[PDB]
């Protein structure tokens, strides 16, 4: 149970940016994309996220680099597939 | 790329006026028959009200007749009776129209206070009305002949008119007339000779309401508005679903009253299709379309109209205007509630076993709330086959099912909310613990914020649903989050009562008792000594300890040393963790003090600290006030043994004056007055008394025989520590209570010489009941006051967010202590806290930055302030703030449940106005100096008189005590005409008189030496002759000019200076020589010839509160009898007298056009008919108008005003609200501003500073040079200032709807939401907080690439 | 004036005529009897219209159509 | 009391009690100032919208909440919608516009 | 001074301008101006103080 | 309020002259009410209900 | 043809009221002729300044 978002609010400042990408990482937990960045004692996406935010290697940059980068990560498999589809001419 | 085709996301809400073919759009058929349903199958006629043709059919995916019944068939329409056959659910969507034979004026703009087809038309509504009615013609496009367009004529009058004119002259009557007007007008013709018109002829009565008409034609012009649309041609009718005819137990059935009132209409328009078919005579077809226009009136909107009644139902059917405006005051439907799943409530329970961050949550009540998260889990683990089973499973209450909710209780957050909700506070998360029983624990501490007693109150329980929900309450909403008052840096969370009682009786210390004068090396051991018995809990020991302070940079430092502390103190400091020094403990611990601990552990450890310093101080608190064995007994309420006493000689009193007006030594109320004066005295007599036998009167023995010390009396400790109770309310206890007064509110003067502990008997009982049900009342009705007051304020704030970052603005306001009258009020350092800079602070020798620009202060700054002698500081405000549409991060503050700066996106209006009103419960000869220090005189021009003292020449004047800091202590007002011990620059004592006047008399002094001439003075007329009787001393009155004889009323009378030689002595450095009139009433001192010197009279002159003054004050409201400012400065005279309102003329000493005003002087002047007077100074005296103050001294002058005041009647109830709340409001309340000078806007409007200030910022560069333009600021009471909103949605919220609807829809507004009630309304992420973000990037996209 | 209410409207505007006298109510219906004949006279002079009659009868006889829908009655 | 998801009102969609199974506690309009200087914007919305008045968004939360998926897809409530309707009924025209 | 403000001017423009008052805007008729002031304050049916 | 004549005062408020003003009410077990009332310029006017 | 601001007074309180004339004694007269019927104590009336 975290007790007080503070040292959360440390890192990433305004707190409404904190609620909004540790949400967005939370479901990014949640919805299966992946898994713990430190161990889970049990707590639950919520407040995994906010550790991961406590511990700094969790943020909008972060998130965005980790995405965009997954992006291209499908790109590569996808790059027979999409290509084949020149029967458009 | 294609823009788009069918639904998506939208923004961007539109209105307007519609058109018959647009609304034959919506309809998906006519309904042509009044009829519902068939009476014994209950199916729909088809083409009636309820049709399942032309809106949809009864049961899902199901067709009337029932050829097609399968999900299969569904974008067909039955051959049969054509019914496309979809969800049921279309019955709520789908309209449908009915085609009126003649045509009807749409109600809402007919009736609506600006009539809109009237002031379309330029016709009066009067007249509309008589055409409509049949009652007269009206002519239109009336050609070259007799006559005008819009003018009416009579029957005799449309006939002869007609037999002169066949043609070429065109008139009509009824709804067809008003229609043929509005179709044919022209609005960009008349618009032409609207300019023209406006252009040749100048008046003020002319060409105002002429441009005030050209403008509301070109903008219904551009509003894509075609004026024939404001008559009804097709009628569209509301879905069936939406006015339902739905069954009912017995057999019974209800239905909206709009089904009366379509069938209504309905029926009479196809009578008169008929009745037009049939060839009826006049009379008749004219009384139908006259029924069929009430008829239809009655559905839009009835009541403007005869009120039809329901059917076989004395109560009016209510309308669809009735079904928009809603009620219970102004709200529809997302504003006055909405009911909400996932929630619950019940009683509450005290549980101090409970962590801040916890909450008890019945057992029964976690099951039924989470329910649908159960069924989830249990069978994501398997435990359940399907959902069914696990419904089941619940439903049975497997011995599962408990962990497997103990599971999703662990890290989801609940929140908590009490009844009356006041601020932000008043809803809050906490984590859930499982417990048994049925009623909720909540935490102690947070008692205080909820103001929740347990005396019953109950908690409403809500489920944050989604994750959002989750995180937004663990990081926001979280109770452990919000330990400081929004309103003030103080904690909120501060011990309530039992535990500051626990903590007092331990920091408590006695004289004499175990282990008193012993040492013990740590408090680890203090404590075994008083588990022991060995050592008593009060008592004064040496003890070593180790204290920490964190005063390295970053790191902690430590040390130790030998304290004289008590037993429980030293026990207590086992709590107090790191940095805090031991100096914090080793005081009595009252609610106070306990509370500055607390507040500076969190502005030096930190948040988490803060926290479980709390918890632990509530535990033990609990635990030693238990252990204490604190109790009240009647004995432990203690009565001075001299009140009988005193009670005997007052009664003395009463018989004293009693007997003198027996012998009419006084009059009765003079008399009356000193009986209950002596009286009060009396009771402040036993009051004081009983204080005093019950605080120090307890008296011991250490070692000696006696020494003496303050009471451990229980009651006391109660009211000394702050627990509860207070010295006022003991007093009602121990000592006679009060005085009552009678319902008319005069005082009895036969007080209540009985207390509680005595017997009250029949009387003094029956007395009291009266202000005891006031009081009852009064509270109870200052809820309401208080209800009222916030929303105001919320209404006048709201949209208002903190949007930019950093303004970048030098301005600001200058904020200094409050020094009110003799000693300080409040403070410079509450003040400046938590507030950032306008610019660079300099010490007393300069050359040096002290803090630099702009930079947050917090506790360390304000400290090093206080270090040097700093008086004031320039602070960036909300007021001044250049930010357009919002307020800038750095111009708030930081004040918040934690002490970093605003974060950008938070709602600074909605916790300004919370903050304002959670208190609002709560509410109704010489100058002395009091400490030692130096002389400063404020804006004085005086003169040495002859006994070698000083007088005051001028009349605004201030007496400031400067003390060897050099930062002021005292202010004061010396009067015009004191004289002065001392001087400017000089120095004083403490208790050394400086100022000296007095107060019954206006001197007329002189500033120089010579003879006394009398000039103009004439007797019977100017002046008239009297010798006084005590004395025989004799001066000529002065007589003034509301009475005197003829000649003379026209000469001012006047003391004129000479000399010696005959010649005129000026006024010092001056070609204007001295002579000094007189005014009326005044009676001379030395006469004709006699010698003065300088400071001698040449003459002399005779002569609310509460809630609702805050009200009053934010709502901008002019006084009673306000005090007259001078307009212009300049030397101001009198004159013409003119009908009892005396004339004033300002005479400018720089220009000239001196302006002259009429004051009703029976009011008692300030000013000097002979001496210059700068502007905004006092002619008179009394309450000040705000509009004064912001129009003549200045903006943050009357920025000052408004929160100086509010302050001062906050402040005297003990109530801590900050400027900065009170500041926001203030910044809302000047918004607007009218324009004076031309060159882009119009003329006199009203428009906002903020909309101005960007409009010639953006005229100052490019554009033209510069063609920008002149304003005012203006003053607008919050109620007033919260009625301007782009939004219409929003403004249909508070303000009347109807009208705002109409308003709206002529004009063709288009609401873009960007506010929070619009939003909120349409049940969109609000634009601020957690959703500032999506609606800036959605903003942001909008209105670009 | 108008107190606004329809039936006051109504009311007076009715209330404006006259009630009729025992003679004029025979007049009138006089001048009902002059007009209408004068239309049938006008039908009776158009030779289509017997046509017509004829026919439609010619129809009734063939069974294309009942009597009921083409007449009620002769003069009497 | 207590409820979690009951039966709803006929003519505005909202939570009411059928069985004597208490309808949800009223939010009222300080109450949604609370949440507002807060600035808990979601909560706000759910508590509006598919909490209460969302014909669609009561169901379709519903199913996500037992899939363990805790999330919102919140629409229009169908009181802003009745209300469009009824202005729409008069001769007032009013639309939603743009993306 | 009262009669001064006073429209009527025998019993007759009393009970009318009294008629026009409590039933406004109908036309008023003795019977009716009469049977009204009579049947209010003087009817032992529409009235009583006990 | 037991049925009766009664004779109100209603100073203060009324007009802010101060010159107050005088009201009589006769008011039965049932019908009409019966009121007398004078105004700023001391004429006497009647009103039923 | 000029404006002049006419302070009205009354029972719990009283407020400022635009009034158009061209003399100040007109404006006086006019501010009398306007509200005394209605009783509403005429205090003063104050050009308006407009600089
Ligand atoms: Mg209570
Ligand atoms: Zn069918
Ligand atoms: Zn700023």
């Amino acid at each position: 149970a975290r007790v007080t978002v503070q040292d959360a609010v440390e890192k990433i400042g305004n707190r409404f940016d904190l609620v909004l990408v540790a949400a967005r990482r939370a479901r990014q937990m949640q919805v299966g994309g992946k898994d713990p960045l430190v161990p889970e004692e049990n707590d639950k996406t919520t407040v995994i996220a906010l550790r991961e935010i406590e511990e700094g290697l969790i943020n909008n940059q972060i998130l965005d680099v980790r995405e965009r980068q997954e992006q291209q990560e499908q790109e590569a498999a996808e790059l027979q597939a999409v290509t084949a589809i020149a029967e458009g001419r | 790329l294609k823009a788009q085709t069918k639904t998506e996301e939208f923004d961007a809400i539109k209105i307007a006026l519609a058109s018959p073919d647009m609304i034959r759009s919506w309809s998906f058929g006519e309904v042509k028959k009044p009829e519902t349903i068939n009476y014994r199958t209950f199916k729909p006629e088809r083409d009636g009200l309820f049709c399942a043709r032309i809106f949809g059919p009864v049961k899902d995916y199901e067709c009337l007749c029932g050829k097609y019944k399968r999900l299969k068939h569904r974008g067909v329409i039955c051959e049969k009776c054509g019914v496309e056959v979809t969800q049921t659910k279309v019955r709520r969507e789908r309209m449908g129209h009915i085609e009126l034979a003649s045509p009807t004026a749409h109600i809402w703009f007919l009736k609506s206070l600006p009539s809109r087809i009237g002031l379309l038309l330029d016709m009066p509504l009067r007249d509309i009305e008589r055409v409509l009615y049949f009652e007269s013609y009206v002519v239109i496009e009336g050609g070259m002949t007799n006559l005008e367009r819009q003018q009416i004529l009579t029957e005799e009058q449309y006939l002869d008119a007609l037999e002169e004119f066949g043609d070429e002259f065109d008139a009509k009557m009824g709804a067809e007339a008003i229609q043929a007007l509005l179709k044919s007008m022209d609005l960009e013709q008349e618009c032409e000779q609207l300019r023209e018109e406006l252009n040749e002829t100048n008046s003020e009565t002319k060409r105002k309401k002429l441009t005030k008409r050209i403008k509301l034609l070109e903008a219904f012009v551009q509003s894509g508005n075609k004026p024939e649309w404001m008559i009804l041609t097709v009628l569209p009718v509301l879905p069936p679903d939406l006015r339902p005819l739905v069954p009912l137990d017995g057999g019974r059935f209800a239905t909206s009253d709009l089904n009366d009132l379509y069938r209504r209409v309905i029926n009479r328009n196809n009578r008169l299709k008929r009745l037009l078919d049939l060839a009826a005579p006049d009379i008749i077809v004219r009384n139908e379309k006259r029924m069929l226009q009430e008829a239809v009136d009655a559905l839009l909107d009835n009541g403007r109209r005869g009120r039809a009644i329901t059917g076989s139902n004395k109560r009016p059917l209510k309308s669809l205007a009735d079904m928009i405006k809603g009620k219970q005051g102004r709200f529809r439907q997302n504003l006055l509630g909405k009911r909400v799943d996932y929630s619950g409530r019940s009683v509450i329970t005290v549980g101090p076993y409970l962590r801040l961050h916890q909450c008890g949550l019945p057992k029964k009540m976690a099951l039924e709330l989470f329910k649908p998260f159960i069924y989830g889990k249990l069978e994501l683990r398997g435990l359940a086959t399907t959902i069914k089973a696990a419904k089941k499973m619940v439903e049975r209450e497997e011995a599962v099912v408990w962990d497997i909710l103990d599971e999703v209780i662990r890290e989801h957050p609940v929140l908590l909310n009490r009844a009356p909700t006041l601020h932000r506070l008043g809803i809050q998360a906490f984590e859930p613990v499982l417990i048994e029983g049925k009623a909720i624990q909540l935490h102690p501490l947070v008692c205080a914020a909820y103001n929740a007693d347990f005396d019953g109150d109950q908690m409403a329980v809500h489920v944050p649903l989604t994750l959002e929900a989750q995180l937004e309450a663990r990081a926001l909403m979280m109770s452990t989050n919000n330990i400081l008052s929004p309103a003030n840096g103080e904690p909120i969370i501060v011990p309530s009562q039992d535990v500051v009682l626990g903590l007092y009786y331990m920091t408590r210390d006695c004289v004499n008792a175990k282990g008193e004068g012993m040492v013990l090396t740590g408090p680890k051991e203090a404590e075994r000594l008083y588990r022991s018995g060995l050592a008593s809990l009060h008592a004064r020991v040496k003890v070593r300890i180790t204290e920490y302070e964190k005063d390295a940079n970053g790191e902690l430092v430590a040390k130790t040393s030998l304290k004289d502390t008590t037993v429980g103190r030293a026990i207590l400091w086992m709590i107090v963790p790191k940095g805090l020094p031991y100096s914090i403990v080793n005081q009595a611990l009252g609610k106070k003090a306990i509370s500055k601990m607390l507040n500076t552990c969190y502005r030096i450890l930190g948040l988490k600290p803060t926290v479980i310093f709390a918890d632990q101080i509530m535990y033990t608190g609990f635990a030693y006030a238990a252990r204490s064995g604190a109790s009240v007994g009647i004995d432990d309420m203690v009565i001075p043994e001299k009140k009988h006493e005193i009670i005997s000689e007052a009664e003395a009193e009463v018989a004293e004056i009693q007997e003198q007006f027996q012998s009419g030594l006084v009059t009765a109320g003079e008399r009356y007055n000193k009986v209950i004066d002596i009286w009060a005295a009396a009771n402040d007599r036993v009051s004081k008394a009983m204080m005093d036998n019950l605080q120090t009167e307890t008296v011991i023995n250490r070692d000696g025989q006696e020494e003496k010390q303050v009471s451990f009396n229980s009651i006391y400790m109660m009211a000394d520590s702050g627990a509860r109770g207070s010295a006022a309310q003991i007093r009602q206890l121990a000592g006679m209570r009060g005085l009552m007064a009678k319902p008319d509110g005069s005082i009895i003067e036969t007080p209540i010489t009985a207390n509680f502990r005595e017997g009250l008997n029949v009387l003094q009982y029956f007395i009291s009941t009266h202000g005891a049900r006031k009081g009852l009342a009064d509270t109870a009705l200052k809820t309401a006051n208080s209800g009222y007051l916030t929303r105001r304020l919320v209404d006048v704030a709201q949209d208002l967010v903190v949007t930019e970052d950093d303004c970048g603005t030098h301005e600001g306001i200058m904020m200094t202590p409050v020094i009110e009258g003799g000693d300080v009020k409040e403070p410079l350092r509450d003040r400046v806290l938590g507030r950032v800079t306008a610019e660079d602070v300099l010490k007393p020798g300069t050359a040096d930055i002290l803090v630099p620009r702009n930079t947050l202060l917090h506790e360390q700054w304000c400290d090093l302030l206080e270090e040097n002698s700093v008086d004031a500081v320039k602070v960036r405000s909300v007021v001044s703030c250049d930010t357009d549409f919002g307020v800038c991060a750095h111009c708030y503050g930081r004040d918040l449940a934690r002490g970093h700066i605003i974060n950008k996106g938070e709602a600074i209006g909605v916790i300004a106005a919370q903050s304002i009103g959670e208190p609002g419960t709560q509410l109704t000869s010489s100058i002395q100096v009091k400490n030692k220090g130096s002389i400063k005189l404020s804006n004085v021009k005086s003169v040495v008189n002859s006994s070698g003292k000083l007088v005051i020449t001028s009349r605004n004047t201030e007496l400031k005590l400067i003390d060897e800091f050099g930062r002021t202590k005292e202010s004061y007002k010396v009067p015009y005409g004191a004289v002065l011990a001392k001087g400017d620059g000089e120095q004083v004592a403490g208790g050394e008189t400086v100022a000296n006047w007095d107060p019954h008399t206006m001197p007329v002094i002189t500033e120089v030496s010579g003879f006394v001439r009398f000039t103009d003075m004439i007797d019977g007329q100017t002046i008239t002759r009297q010798t006084d009787e005590l004395t025989g001393l004799s001066s000529l009155v002065v007589l003034d000019s509301a009475e005197r004889t003829a000649g003379g009323k026209d000469l001012r009378p006047a003391l004129k200076i000479v000399d010696a030689q005959g010649n005129d002595v000026l006024i010092p450095g001056t070609d204007m020589p001295a002579q000094y009139f007189l005014p009326g009433k005044a009676i001379v001192q030395l006469e004709d010839g006699v010698q003065i010197s300088s400071g001698d009279t040449l003459a002399r002159i005779p002569q609310t509160g509460g809630l609702p003054r805050v009200a009053d004050l934010f709502e901008a409201r002019r006084p009673k009898e306000p005090a007259i400012l001078a307009e212009i400065s300049g030397i101001v005279s009198f004159g013409k007298e003119t009908k009892g309102k005396r004339r004033l003329v300002i005479t400018p000493v720089d220009g000239s056009d001196p302006y002259e005003e009429m004051i009703p002087k029976w009011r008692q002047l300030n000013v000097f008919e002979g001496e210059r007077v700068e502007r905004g100074d006092v002619i008179s005296d009394g309450p000040e108008a705000p509009h004064d103050i912001l129009r003549l001294r200045g903006v943050h002058a009357v920025t000052r005003y408004i929160v100086n005041e509010v302050q001062d009647v906050y402040r005297l109830q003990g109530v801590k609200i900050n400027d900065k709340h009170i500041e926001v409001i203030v910044r809302q309340m000047l918004r607007k501003a009218t324009i004076v000078n031309a060159g882009s806007s119009d003329f006199l409007e009203g428009e906002q500073v903020e909309y101005s200030r960007v409009k010639i910022a953006n005229r100052e560069l490019e554009a033209n040079g510069k063609v920008g333009a002149t304003y005012s600021r203006d003053l607008l009471g919050i109620t007033k200032a919260s009625l301007a909103t782009e939004s219409f949605i929003s403004a249909a919220s508070f303000q009347e709807t109807t009208r705002v609807l109409t308003e709206a829809a002529v004009a063709g507004k288009r609401d873009e939401l960007r506010g929070l009630k619009e939003n909120v309304i349409v049940g969109r992420l609000i634009p601020a907080g957690t959703g500032y973000a999506y609606h800036q990037d959605r903003m942001r996209r909008r209105a670009a690439g | 004036g108008r107190t606004t209410d329809p039936v006051r409207m109504y009311m007076r505007e009715m209330g404006t005529v006259e009630l009729l006298t025992r003679e004029g109510e025979i007049d009138i219906a006089k001048r009902i009897e002059d007009g209408i004949n004068q239309v049938q006279c006008s039908v009776a002079e158009y030779p289509e219209a017997i046509t017509y009659l004829l026919e439609q009868y010619d129809r009734v006889e063939a069974e294309e159509a009942r009597l009921s829908d083409l007449i009620t009655g002769f003069v009497d | 009391h207590a409820r979690s998801t009951g039966s709803y009102s006929l003519v505005t969609q909202q939570p009411l009690g059928g069985k004597a199974q208490f309808g949800g506690q009223r939010f009222g309009e300080m109450e949604v100032w609370a949440l507002e200087a807060y600035g808990a914007a979601y909560t706000l919305q759910e508590m509006l919208t598919v909490k209460s008045d969302d014909v669609n968004g009561r169901t379709k939360m519903y199913k996500n909440i037992v899939d363990g998926n805790h999330q919102m897809e919140p629409g229009m409530p169908e009181s802003f919608n009745v209300l469009l309707k009824e202005i729409r009924s008069l001769g007032i025209n009013i639309e939603l516009e743009d993306e | 001074e009262t009669l001064r403000v006073d429209p009527t001017n025998d019993r007759l423009s009393a009970l009318v301008e009294i008629y026009r008052m409590m039933r406004p805007g109908e036309p008023p008729t003795r019977e009716a101006a009469e049977s009204l002031f009579e049947n209010l304050f003087f009817s032992e049916d529409r009235y009583d103080l006990s | 309020r037991s049925p009766g004549v009664f004779f109100d005062s209603d100073k203060g408020k009324t007009h802010s002259s101060g010159k107050v003003l005088y009201n009589a009410r006769i008011i039965p077990y049932r019908g009409s009410w019966l009121d007398f009332e004078f105004d700023p310029k001391d004429n006497l006017f009647v009103r039923i209900d | 043809n000029k404006k002049f601001w006419a302070t009205v007074e009354s029972s719990e309180h009283s407020f400022e009221v635009p009034i158009y004339a061209e003399t100040l004694d007109e404006a006086l007269e006019l501010a009398e002729w306007q509200y005394v019927p209605a009783g509403f104590e005429v205090t003063r009336v104050r050009p308006c300044v407009a600089p």
